[PDB]
This record gives C-alpha cells, sequence and structure tokens, in this order.
C-alpha cells in the first residue's frame, strides 16, 4: 500500500524501485489575447523518474509537439506519463526492471496501472510523503536540457553526483529532499546559498557543487534555516 | 396456471414466490402455491424463523417439469425436487387444491412488475451461471460467491457470472489504454456484446438475474455484478439507442421494486452518482434518474 514515514527505509533496500513525478510534464504560461481573453502557451516538460537507492534519474523530456491538437491536456499528461514510464520499463533488461513504482500523485495510479497490465508483478504504489520533486526544474542543468529540447528525448543523470562514494543512499536521499524542499520554498535564497563561495564549482559531469563533507554540513544547516524562516513567514508563527 | 406443491411445512418459515411472501407456522397445513403464471422464470425462497441468516431458494420454469418442495430434516432445508410421474403429480395437486391447502400466486391483472424484472431472464442462461446439470431448477443462497470473488473457494457452489474487470487486458487494447479506460465502448460492444453475450438480450438477462439474486438473497457478489454491468454501459460513449431505452426501463422497475429500507446496502453510491450525473449516458436514463431522485435522494 501507501509509502509513508513508517516504511521509509524500504526505499534503500535491494528491491529495484522508481519514484515517478508527473508535476513538470504539462507546463504552461497563462497570457492575455489581443481581444483580452486568456490563453495558455505550453513549454517543454519532463517526467521525473528516480531510483532513490542508486540516484539514477530517467529524465524523459516532453516536447510541446506532443500536445499539438490534443484536448483535456492535464488529463492526457497523466496518460502520456504512464505511456512513457511503461515504455522505459519495457526498454530495461528484465533484471533492471523495477519491482515497485511509487507515484508522487494519486491521480497517476489508474493511468500507470492500465499501462503496466503486461507487468502484473510490478506493484504501483502511492505515497503519503509530500516530496519536493516539482523543484527538479530549479536544478539549472535539468532546466537547461528540457528548455533546449527540439524533439522528445530521454536524458540519464545521477541526481546524487558522486555522494554515494562517501554517504549511504538514506543520507543521499535526505540531502536531495532537503535541497529540493529549499529550492521549492525560496528558489532565489537556496541558489544563493549553493553558489555564494565562487571557489566551489559544479563539475561538468555533476548537477551540484563539489562540497567537502564539512561544507555539506554548513550547506545543509543553511537550507534548514531557509526552510524554517519561510515557514514562520507563511503562517505568521 | 402451474402449481408447486409442498409435502409439508415442518418448520416455521417465511416463503417468498417472486416479489410476494407469506409466513408459515411450524406444522401449519400448507401444501404449496397454485396459479403460477406460465411464460416467466420464478423463484421460490425461504428464510427460517429461527435463523434469519441464509436466505435460500430455487429458480424454476414450470414449462420444464413438475416441481415440488419437501423439507429435509437431515440437511435442514426446504428442497426443490422434480416428480417424473405426471399422473402421481396431477393427483397430488388436485387433492391439495380440493382441500384448499394452497396459496394463490397473488398477481394483480394490471401489474407487469414480474414480467418487467424478468423480461430477458431465461432458465437456460440461469443453469449456465448456476451449474447443477442433473436438476432443471437452480439453487441460490445468501452466501454463494462468484467466480470473480473466488479469483481475488468451492467451484461447484459458485455463481459463474461473466467476469467484468475495467483494469484487465480483456478491457484494454494495447495502444488504446487511455481511450479504452475512459470510453468502454470497445469492451461493451466488441468483447462483451459481440464476443461473449452474442446479443443485448443475454447481457440484460444476466444483469436482471444478478439484481434479483442481490434483492432476494442479499447475495453481495450478485450486487457487485449488477453494478458492474450497469457501469460498463453508462461508461461507454457509443451504445445502441434501443439498449439505452431498454436499460432505462430495466433499472426503473428494479429501483421501484427494491425494499425502501435496503437502499443503504444494495445500492453503490459511487456507481449511481457516476451513472446518473458524470457518465456519457448521464442524460439517457430519464425514468431511472426521476425514480432515484424521488425515492433515494440521500444516496445522491
Amino acid at each position: 500500500g501507501a509509502m509513508n514515514s513508517s516504511n521509509y527505509a524500504e526505499l534503500f533496500n535491494n528491491d529495484i524501485k522508481l519514484f515517478v513525478d508527473d508535476t513538470n510534464v504539462y507546463r504552461v504560461t497563462v497570457h492575455k489575447t489581443f481581444e483580452g481573453n486568456v490563453a495558455t502557451k505550453a513549454i517543454n516538460g519532463c517526467i521525473f523518474t528516480l531510483n532513490p537507492k542508486t540516484g539514477h534519474l530517467f529524465l524523459k523530456i516532453i516536447h510541446t509537439s506532443v500536445w499539438a491538437g490534443q484536448k483535456r491536456l492535464s488529463q492526457l499528461a497523466k496518460w502520456k506519463t504512464a505511456e512513457e514510464v511503461s515504455a522505459l520499463v519495457r526498454s530495461l533488461p528484465k533484471e533492471e526492471q523495477p519491482k515497485q513504482i511509487i507515484v508522487t500523485r494519486k491521480a497517476m495510479l489508474d493511468p500507470l496501472e492500465v499501462h503496466m497490465l503486461d507487468f502484473p508483478n510490478i506493484a504501483i504504489r502511492p505515497t503519503e510523503l509530500r516530496l519536493p520533486f516539482s523543484a527538479a526544474m530549479s536544478i539549472d542543468k535539468l532546466s537547461d536540457v528540457v528548455m533546449k529540447a527540439t524533439e522528445p528525448q530521454m536524458v540519464l543523470f545521477n541526481i546524487y553526483d558522486d555522494w554515494l562514494d562517501r554517504i549511504s543512499s538514506y543520507t543521499a536521499f535526505s540531502r536531495l529532499t532537503l535541497l529540493l524542499r529549499a529550492l521549492k520554498t525560496n528558489e532565489e535564497s537556496a541558489k544563493m546559498i549553493l553558489l555564494s563561495d565562487p571557489t566551489i564549482t559544479i563539475k561538468s559531469y555533476h548537477l551540484w557543487p563539489s562540497f567537502t563533507d564539512e561544507q555539506w554540513i554548513t550547506i545543509e544547516s543553511q537550507m534548514r534555516d531557509l526552510i524554517l524562516t519561510e515557514y514562520g513567514r507563511k503562517y505568521n508563527v | 396456471m402451474n402449481t408447486v406443491p409442498f409435502t409439508s411445512a415442518p418448520i416455521e418459515v417465511t416463503i417468498g414466490i417472486d416479489q410476494y411472501s407469506f409466513n408459515v407456522k411450524e406444522n401449519q397445513p400448507f401444501h404449496g402455491i397454485k396459479d403460477i403464471p406460465i411464460g416467466h422464470v420464478h423463484v421460490i425462497h425461504f428464510q427460517h424463523a429461527d435463523n434469519s441468516s441464509m436466505r435460500y431458494g430455487y429458480w424454476f420454469d414450470c414449462r420444464m417439469g413438475n416441481f415440488y418442495i419437501q423439507y429435509d430434516p437431515k440437511d435442514g432445508l426446504y428442497k426443490m425436487m422434480e416428480e417424473r410421474d405426471g399422473a402421481k403429480f396431477e393427483n397430488i395437486v388436485h387433492n391439495f387444491k380440493e382441500r384448499q391447502m394452497m396459496v394463490s400466486y397473488p398477481k394483480i391483472d394490471e401489474d407487469d412488475t414480474w414480467y418487467n424484472l424478468t423480461e430477458f431472464v431465461q432458465m437456460d442462461k440461469i443453469r449456465k451461471i448456476v451449474r447443477k446439470d442433473e436438476n432443471q431448477f437452480s439453487y441460490v443462497d445468501s452466501s454463494m460467491t462468484t467466480v470473480q470473488e473466488n479469483e481475488l473457494s468451492d467451484p461447484a457452489h459458485s455463481l459463474n457470472y461473466t467476469v467484468i474487470n475495467f483494469k484487465s487486458r480483456e478491457a484494454i487494447r494495447p495502444g488504446h489504454e487511455m481511450e479504452d479506460f475512459l470510453d468502454k465502448s470497445y469492451y461493451l460492444n466488441t468483447v462483451m456484446l459481440q464476443g461473449i453475450f452474442k446479443n443485448s438480450s443475454n447481457y440484460f438477462g444476466e444483469l436482471q438475474f444478478a439484481f434479483l439474486n442481490a434483492m432476494f438473497f442479499g447475495n453481495y457478489g450478485s450486487s457487485l455484478q449488477w453494478h458492474a454491468m450497469i457501469e460498463l454501459i453508462c461508461s461507454s460513449a457509443t451504445v445502441p439507442k434501443h439498449m439505452l431505452d431498454k436499460l432505462d426501463e430495466i433499472l426503473y422497475y428494479q429501483i421501484k421494486t427494491l425494499p425502501e429500507q435496503y437502499s443503504d446496502i444494495l445500492l453503490n453510491e459511487r456507481v449511481w452518482n457516476i451513472c446518473l450525473y458524470s457518465s456519457f449516458q448521464k442524460n439517457s436514463l430519464h425514468n431511472t434518474e426521476k425514480i432515484m431522485e424521488n425515492k433515494y435522494p440521500e444516496l445522491l
């Protein structure tokens, strides 16, 4: 059943699993027409499919051409997500196929279940966790490849860079969720914290800066502070 | 006009015949039911006064043989049996009639209720859903599970309703996932009507039978089947006009007949709200929507 606080360690066991977040699949700008009506203009989107144990990210870029002449796009976006996740599973060797897929939004359950009928042994699960994967488009290199795409494209990343050389999956996931929670709550402040010391760079093959173990503790502290401040402001508490 | 005689009534029991019911006292000189209309299936059903659990009964058609009821003190129930000796049977019935120890099937001439509930129900189809091929009549009770309920445990005592599952390879064509899930017309029209049922009459027959088993025995699996067959039509954008008009009449009489006090357990809120207010066919069930809104506005 549902993935929650209680069964959290299951994410880092040796059963292959993927999180699927569909938040950034259908993206629009809302604008005024000449006649003063409102219209949307779609921009490129992405499916965020993540192995939380390994950090392997299957970023399926959703080009605006997939919406051309389609109706009820927010509904279609869930089915297109389920179609591409199913295609990804069929593309993987049997021993790499996930045993579970966890969807970050309950509206993905039926679309994914119907697309995965050929895989009755793959469990499709919701989660009670409020995961910040919507903020994936605040990671500059992921935003850059989505916006530059001129056609449908799958791009493979490791969202943990080389962290697993030094820390466990549990700790790497906690660092990722904290970074993304900060980026979601106050993007400008979070990005300022990450780049404030120009001597710490992002490797060409990495997403995040090359912090030492001690620098990560300072960074992680600065992100927690950012999150609590913003919370007091949101709620006047 | 046909007769189902009773050998005796040794235990106190509420006896149902179709939509009618009679209380019989322990050892009351009751010898059966006469004037049963030819041309329809019928159900004769029982609820013991000492165990209001296990409603049970027998589907039969008097054109197919001479049937009687006899209490079995070993198995502790009223059993239907066939009398193969025509002259012995005619002689039993004539005696009981002469002694007026039989109740009369109490049909009002104006009243088409039973016809309307059983229009498409045929004994030959009942006998394929309820498998006991040595008898011409079919036993159903409160507790019997469906083939579908069993998949999710005695196969010989199952209700073999047609399995309907909206999230199955049967229901969803590869490459038409979203289309087939949101519009079930291909599952209704190609798989179920053309493929399995062969025609709308057999589909309606099974739907009507599922309802009657839900109502008369409180059979939960039957209720599931009745709702699934309704939902499959209502969730299809493309249904023949004759089927929609007929479905509206079928459902109207089922909702009209349902005991007012059993709406809570026999009616699925989600299915009815979806069918009357959200589905493709939300505007195609005028009679059904009017009786549901006037009789069960709480559920909606």
